[PDB]
């Protein structure tokens, strides 16, 4: 029955909710909100100061042994004052479960490096600094990865144009590859695809 | 006596029961310093006391590993050491205290 | 507000002066290693111009982050991570001069 | 008729409004002229008489479609008509410092330019730019400059409103002027007629010449005017060659040679079937002091300030340095004495 | 991350090669250049994944 | 293949296996390039009754995540999930 | 496929380079690629089908290999019904 | 003229030597390199045609720009092209190399390798099939066969 | 569930020791590898004689884009621009105007074969089967501009390859 729709597993939902309450109780100082998605994923929202403490708690077995940092990334939502949402994805092989811890930052506010806790966050935090503008304090070596050696802007920032501000070409006069202002021969055609009609009534925001 | 733990970098412990007893006792000692009503202390003590009782009750390494469900006993001792370090850092962090600051008005609202 | 490295503007100015010293001494080594055809005075003038571009900053955190970016660029130049193309990009040799007077902009194009 | 409104911000993808046929673009000056034209966004039509491989270096200079290569023959007027048919500007840079069996100095500096100018006038091209050495004169010892003066007269005849640019020795990376002096190290001492004391030269940077040509195309007043392109400073040949060897960090051994002996040596090198290392005309032109022509307008009129030889010498002459002196800075060698 | 539109708001790809190349330095300690080539081979890094 | 018996014997002996039985090169065993036209089956939702999309609308059955704890307004210790069971050595070939 | 005054072959779109235009240089020693077959002429050549029903359906031929099926009203005597996709024309007899 | 005949025959010999022995350099940026390896694989072995991959730029004759050329990699590509002795030919493989392809509007992509280095043959596709790359290489060989360096020398 | 690679202990009996000593001193395993290489020497090579021999391809192959026509000769395109919309690389530029007949036809249809990723979209997306990636793969060019196709070029390709394109579509139309 209901072949198209995805099957739901309530057992995992209850287990994740219970463990989320467990974490919230153990560290009330930093955890602000814990929610479990209906696809059975647990998210704990933390104050920026609690990254190292909460991550160290999660890695060490207080009935939780998340000893693998799946990925670390940021989501830039310009509307929010803290435009960057730092996201940590952890994996516990002992309990075969994954949880996500999320924190916020601004362009000018540093966030502590997690290289001490996990040691896989060196390159992830460097990428976060390179694309987004977040600075991670006490990082062993914070420098650019994935961008050109002289790149000035921070891409992935929702302000940076997709094509950028500069372009590279070889110039015979200087016998060198020289940057120049971007001049697209075919401007990227912006398509307005959003429909005027609401698709999901469940997520309807309050009229306010 | 198992020839190898099977995981590189982890060595067979000749005296597993003694090591586990010492580590759990130290963890309980550190937990004692933590305030009584702190959830960390209550839960960690609950887990530790269960583990220590299991370790004392069972004299066989394989039976103890089956009972603990923490993998090979060397992994259990490693987890105990990790717990001890956490407990020690917890004392400094004092996570049991109230929330440092509530988030901005709509810092966790999605969709925007 | 949480300070990045400096709690007040004077400390950030001290860091900025240290960075300027580092670049000023590095400039001749850059000309030698990268086999650049610019003179040392020309490169140091470019360094001053880059420092002067952000001379309007009045917030300590912005100044600290700028010093961090400058230190990263200096590390790139001290190593050979940046090529001669990257070093000479600061001098926009290929780009033609862009008139700034109203009449020239009016003649050339529709740009404001 | 063929008028295009300029559009864009002057980049690679922009339309400058300049449609040009650069004759002799597969050469030292043609490369820079084509690069400057392409960067603006102008359409460049390149007539090439050589193999397409030799024109490959110019392919990246322009955006897609801007650079069109069409094979042309100097002797055949119809190819000139085909190349210049749709151009609003034509630049003639066809010149060989050495005479060849098929084409002598007369053909390259007189017949070719005259045919180009006549076909351009017939086609309707608005503007024509022609290049003739500053030292060009009908009574000059060198056949090269004599033919250059005759060609200037003929081009003015065929195209009355034609800009003629008279450049001095143009020093650049691919130059045959600084490299020529530097290459003399291989032969031991540097042979100089009278030791170079009696000769004064005013070299011009290649980039300055190309920018002057482009500004002349842009400038409305340039029509029917002869410009003289000369460098900021005048040097004695001895001082200039000594500075060349100093910047190259190669030992300098100047030895005076009689003019007839130098002419005989030039005849010896003319024998080479391939590009001659030097020619009697080359020796004569090198010895001839650069003329001073205050009447003609110069680079300053076109808005370009001439770059001094000191600034750009290292670019040309660093390659001639050995491993020991490859990394030496430009400032190590002081500027040469200037006869100004 | 989806904003309810037809286009994803954010897509972050976790490439296995990223962390392996990060650990390459730790793995290489105490080895020679050929050992470094072998270690690069062992972690099976395709740099399209690493750089994205 | 077209190998002579002598070459087949030499190759098989050198390999230590019978190469002829499993040949890397492909011969008449491959499927014919032209195939009979297919008749692909329809899916579960191809019905003329009792098929209202409201019943089978998966996307509209998604809901905003449930909030277990919110800061803005004995118990047994719990784990993220039941501890993983140890793997069992394969019967077919425990050791390679 | 008519030829313009310049000698260029005008495309089905009607595109031909004016004598003033400098872009004709691109074909100087190369050719301008023009499809001789013009859709308008060929669609005109097809005979008009006469059907005895007020509404008819055109699928473009070949069923699923053609175009979406559309129904055409043929009531108007003055003008033949034309398929939006195929371009074929139909009219009621008499 | 007898001189013209001698020049034409010597040019034929030189062009035959250069096209028969085409040594691409071991330069692969992106997914298109895999199709290049499959071209080197037994099915379409390029060694039959005389195309042998040689690592050193100075010992190579052709550069195949297989994969996207980022703004970071462009100076290295130009350096490798310059260090390659002449005659040197460049083949651009894949949409990414030809004009930027899927990442044309990216900040970190050069919209074509033609901007950095001159290109002789463009092989379309994303990824171009190994047969397509072999066709492009043979087309480059024919282009070399059509070269007239010595004839032009004689006529000049 | 899990298997142990390695994790085997050599026998210490004198015969096994002598065998391993012979392997070390007498290089047996290297000889086995040499024999494998020799056997490959005597196996038939897998090289195909391109261009004379061409590698297998299926009817669903995605190659050079082509614009098809109806059997009448009318162009199938109805200027939907949905095929432009679905193009992942924005390689299709379409402009349309009512034609003299009054039909919805494309004044401009351009596919940049240098921005195309040959995804196969717009063959699935296009409603009337107008745009099809045909069998051709050997359309290499000596200039970048040759690869910026035009409506005329695409229609010429469709006319050139219609015989093969129709047969392939017939082969795979039921699977779609
Ligand atoms: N210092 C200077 O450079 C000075 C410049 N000039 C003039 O300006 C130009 C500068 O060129 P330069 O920098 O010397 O480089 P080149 O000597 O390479 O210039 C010659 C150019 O014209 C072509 N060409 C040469 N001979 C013929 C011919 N017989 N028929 C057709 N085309 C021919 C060459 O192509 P190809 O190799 O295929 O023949 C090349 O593109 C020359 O015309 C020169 O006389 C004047 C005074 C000084
Ligand atoms: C080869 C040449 C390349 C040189 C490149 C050098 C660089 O990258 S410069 C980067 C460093 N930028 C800065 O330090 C910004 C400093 N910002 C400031 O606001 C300060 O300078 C202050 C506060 C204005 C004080 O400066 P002053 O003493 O007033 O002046
Ligand atoms: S063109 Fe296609 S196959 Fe080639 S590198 Fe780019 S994405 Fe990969
Ligand atoms: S199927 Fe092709 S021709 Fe027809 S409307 Fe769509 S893109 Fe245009
Ligand atoms: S197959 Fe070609 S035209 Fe169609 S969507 Fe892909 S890139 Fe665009």
């Amino acid at each position: 029955t209901r072949p198209t729709i995805r099957p739901r597993n309530d057992v995992v939902h209850k287990q994740l909710s219970a463990f989320g309450q467990y974490v919230a109780e153990i560290l009330p100082k930093y955890v602000q909100q814990v929610q479990v998605s209906c696809f059975n994923e647990l998210e704990i929202f933390i104050h920026p100061d609690g990254v190292i403490p909460v991550l160290t708690f999660l890695r060490d077995h207080t009935n939780a042994q998340f000893k693998s940092l799946a990925d670390l990334t940021a989501v830039d939502v310009p509307t929010r004052q803290n435009r960057f949402e730092i996201v940590y994805n952890l994996l516990s092989l002992r309990f075969n479960s994954r949880i996500r811890v999320k924190t916020y930052t601004d362009e000018l506010t540093p966030i502590e490096s997690s290289v001490t806790v996990y040691k896989a966050a060196n390159w992830y935090e460097r990428e976060i600094w390179d694309m987004f503008g977040v600075f991670f304090a006490n990082h062993p070596d914070l420098r650019r990865i994935l961008t050109d050696y002289g790149f000035e802007g921070h891409p992935f920032r929702k302000d940076f144009p997709l094509s950028g501000y500069v372009e590279l070409r070889y110039d015979d006069e200087v016998k060198r590859v020289v940057a120049e202002p971007v001049e697209l021969a075919q401007e990227f055609r912006k398509f307005d695809l959003n429909s005027p009609w609401e698709a999901f009534p469940a997520y309807r925001q309050p009229p306010e | 006596l198992k020839k190898t733990t099977g995981l590189v970098g982890l060595a067979v412990c000749e005296t597993p029961h003694e090591r586990l007893k010492i580590l759990y006792t130290k963890i309980l000692d550190v937990l004692g310093q933590i305030p009584k009503n702190a959830a960390y202390r209550k839960y960690t003590e609950q887990i530790t006391n269960e583990k220590l009782g299991m370790v004392k009750a069972e004299p066989d390494v394989k039976k103890l590993e089956e009972q603990l469900q923490g993998g090979q006993i060397e992994e259990v001792i490693l987890q105990a050491e990790n717990e001890l370090s956490l407990a020690r850092k917890m004392l400094r962090w004092k996570p049991w205290e109230p929330l440092v600051e509530e988030p901005p008005a709509n810092q966790w609202k999605w969709p925007i | 507000v949480k300070p990045i490295f400096s709690r007040d503007m004077n400390e950030a100015k001290r860091r900025v002066r240290e960075l300027y010293r580092a670049w000023y001494r590095e400039v001749p080594n850059t000309v030698h290693l990268f086999q650049l055809d610019i003179s040392v005075k020309q490169g140091r003038d470019k360094v001053r111009e880059m420092f002067m571009k952000n001379a309007h900053v009045t917030d300590p955190r912005v100044v600290d982050l700028l010093v961090i970016k400058g230190k990263m660029e200096l590390e790139e130049t001290i190593n050979v991570w940046k090529q001669r193309t990257h070093i000479m990009r600061f001098f926009h040799e290929t780009e033609a001069p862009r008139p700034t007077d109203f009449l020239s902009k009016f003649y050339v194009g529709h740009d404001p | 008729h063929h008028a295009l409104i300029p559009h864009g911000k002057g980049g690679r993808s922009s339309v400058s409004g300049i449609v040009a046929t650069v004759f002799g673009a597969t050469g030292f000056l043609g490369r820079y002229v084509v690069n400057h034209l392409g960067r603006m966004g102008s359409q460049v039509i390149v007539p090439y008489r050589c193999e397409p491989y030799d024109t490959m270096h110019l392919r990246p200079m322009g955006d897609l479609g801007q650079i069109i290569f069409m094979e042309w023959n100097g002797k055949d007027k119809d190819s000139i008509r085909k190349v210049v048919e749709h151009s609003n500007v034509v630049i003639n840079l066809v010149g060989r410092e050495w005479e060849t069996k098929n084409f002598d100095f007369e053909d390259v500096f007189v017949k070719i330019p005259h045919a180009i100018a006549q076909v351009s006038k017939e086609a309707g091209v608005e503007k024509l730019i022609h290049i003739s050495h500053l030292n060009a004169d009908i009574k000059s010892p060198s056949r090269y400059l004599r033919s250059k003066a005759v060609g200037e007269k003929e081009v003015r005849a065929a195209f009355p409103e034609a800009t003629i640019i008279k450049p001095s020795d143009i020093f650049g990376r691919e130059d045959r002027f600084l490299n020529y002096f530097a290459s003399m190290r291989w032969f031991g001492g540097v042979p100089l007629i009278s030791l170079g004391k009696e000769t004064v030269k005013q070299p011009v940077y290649i980039v300055d010449v190309s920018k002057g040509i482009i500004n002349a195309i842009k400038d409305p007043d340039a029509k029917g005017k002869t410009f003289a392109f000369v460098g900021p400073n005048r040097y004695l040949l001895f001082d200039l060659v000594q500075y060349i060897f100093a910047v190259a960090y190669r030992p300098f051994l100047p030895y005076p040679l009689p003019h007839f002996a130098y002419r005989w040596v030039g005849r010896l090198f003319e024998v080479s079937p391939f590009e001659p290392w030097t020619t009697r005309d080359k020796v004569e032109r090198v010895h001839m002091s650069d003329m001073t022509l205050p009447h003609l307008p110069g680079l300053e009129d076109l808005g370009i300030q001439a770059t001094p030889l000191e600034l750009k010498a290292i670019e040309v002459l660093r390659r001639h340095r050995t491993y020991r002196w490859l990394t030496s800075e430009m400032e190590d060698v002081k500027p040469a004495k200037t006869v100004n | 991350v989806s904003d309810g539109s037809s286009r994803p708001y954010r897509c972050k790809i976790k490439a296995p090669g990223f962390a392996h190349l990060a650990g390459l330095d730790k793995m290489s300690k105490g080895h020679m250049l050929a050992d470094v080539v072998a270690i690069i081979g062992t972690q099976d890094i395709v740099f399209g994944e690493v750089d994205r | 293949a077209s190998a002579t018996r002598v070459i087949q014997l030499l190759r098989n002996w050198a390999s230590g296996r019978d190469l002829q039985a499993k040949l890397q090169l492909r011969y008449q065993e491959i499927s014919k390039r032209t195939q009979p036209p297919p008749k692909l089956p329809v899916g579960p939702s191809h019905k003329l009754s009792n098929n209202y999309y409201c019943t089978r609308d998966g996307r509209r059955e998604a809901m905003p995540p449930s909030i277990v704890m919110s800061s803005q307004k004995e118990k047994k210790a719990v784990t993220p999930a039941p501890p993983i069971k140890r793997w069992e050595l394969s019967k077919d070939q425990p050791y390679l | 496929v008519r030829t313009s005054p310049t000698g260029e072959k005008v495309t089905h779109t009607g595109q031909a380079y004016d004598d003033g235009d400098y872009r004709r240089v691109r074909f100087s020693d190369r050719q301008k690629e023009v499809n001789e077959n013009f859709a308008i002429d060929l669609i005109a050549e097809q005979p008009v089908s006469e059907v005895g029903s007020r509404v008819i359906s055109c699928d473009g031929g070949g069923g699923a290999l053609g175009h979406p099926r559309v129904y055409i009203n043929l009531d108007k005597e003055t003008k033949t019904g034309t398929c939006g996709y195929c371009g074929l024309q139909f009219r009621q007899p008499h | 003229s007898r001189g013209e005949y001698v020049v034409a025959k010597l040019d034929d010999l030189v062009n035959w030597a250069r096209r028969s022995s085409l040594w691409p350099m071991t330069f692969g940026l992106a997914c298109c390199a895999v199709e290049m390896m499959h071209m080197a694989a037994p099915r379409y072995d390029m060694d039959r045609f005389g195309v042998v991959f040689r690592a050193s730029p100075r010992q190579s004759d052709v550069m195949i720009v297989a994969g996207t050329l980022t703004n970071k990699m462009a100076p290295a590509l130009r350096k490798v092209y310059d260090q390659m002795p002449e005659p040197r030919y460049v083949v651009s493989m894949g949409s990414c190399a030809n004009g930027g392809g899927y990442y044309h509007y990216s900040y970190s992509v050069v919209r074509g390798c033609d901007r950095i280095v001159p290109v002789d043959i463009y092989v379309p596709g994303c990824p171009p099939t190994a047969e397509a790359l072999l066709y492009g290489i043979l087309q480059l060989q024919r282009k070399i066969k059509r070269e007239k360096r010595l004839r032009i020398w004689y006529r000049r | 569930t899990y298997k142990f690679v390695n994790m085997r202990e050599p026998s210490m009996d004198m015969k096994s020791v002598t065998d391993r000593a012979a392997q070390t001193l007498l290089w047996t395993e290297l000889v086995r590898g040499l024999g494998m290489t020799l056997s490959y020497l005597f196996r038939e090579p897998a090289t195909i004689n391109y261009p004379f021999e061409k590698g297998p391809l299926s009817p669903r192959f995605r190659g050079e884009h082509a614009l098809r026509r109806y059997p009448s000769g009318e162009e199938r395109c109805i200027a939907c621009k949905l095929c432009e919309a679905v193009c992942p690389a924005q390689a299709i530029t379409i402009e349309a105007e009512p034609r003299a007949d009054g039909s919805r036809r494309t004044t401009r249809y351009d596919i940049d074969m240098t921005k195309c990723i040959y995804c196969g979209f717009c063959q699935e997306a296009c409603p009337v089967d107008a745009i099809v990636e045909g069998p051709n793969f050997e359309f290499s060019t000596e200039t970048h501009e040759e690869l910026l196709y035009n409506k005329e070029k695409l229609l010429n390709n469709g006319d050139k390859w219609e015989a093969e394109i129709a047969a392939n579509i017939q082969a795979d139309y039921l699977y779609r």
